[PDB]
């Protein structure tokens, strides 16, 4: 749904980096140099990153409002 | 087909960019079209496009 | 209250959107005011959505 504010395994804080990266994807920013620029070393960040679905907008698209 | 027929019917439906010919946005978006990810009205697409 | 005809993007048309950590507001309890100086107690990282 939204994007989890810990990673999974290591526990770094990772809620913070979601619409810089998605700026950098807004950029001209591949998936990796992009991930690099944003400081997830270990693999389990750039899972978290990576493999998270955007979902929020998706169903705030059928909020009450 | 002749040449010039078809340029009169390609120049009412395309614009000239860089030697080629791109679809005018209004036929891509009919006056009472929307975007499909926004919903915006089609006048707000066609201007992007343009 | 004011915003373009359009506005697509989600920012121009709402406010206060996205709930950043930084609206957390610190409410001191008893002397706590006091003891740590304005700005000590707060989350950290100030942009966690
Ligand atoms: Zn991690």
């Amino acid at each position: 749904m939204i994007i989890p504010v810990r990673c999974f395994t290591c526990g770094k804080i990772v809620g913070n980096k979601w619409e810089a990266y998605l700026g950098l994807l807004q950029a001209e920013y591949t998936e990796g140099d992009a991930l690099d620029a944003l400081g997830l070393k270990r693999y389990c960040c750039r899972r978290m990153l990576l493999a998270h679905v955007d979902l929020i907008e998706k169903l705030l698209n059928y909020a009450p409002l | 087909i002749d040449s010039v027929a078809v340029l009169r019917g390609i120049q009412k439906v395309a614009m000239l960019v860089q030697g080629n010919w791109v679809v005018k946005s209004d036929i891509l978006y009919p006056k009472d079209s929307s975007s499909p990810h926004s919903g915006v009205p089609a006048e707000v697409l066609c201007r992007g496009r343009d | 209250p004011h915003a373009a005809k359009d506005s697509s993007d989600p920012n121009e048309l709402y406010v206060n959107h996205k709930v950043y950590t930084r609206h957390m507001t610190w409410i001191p309890l008893g002397n706590q005011a006091d003891l740590f100086p304005e700005g000590t107690i707060r989350p950290v990282h100030d942009d966690i959505l």
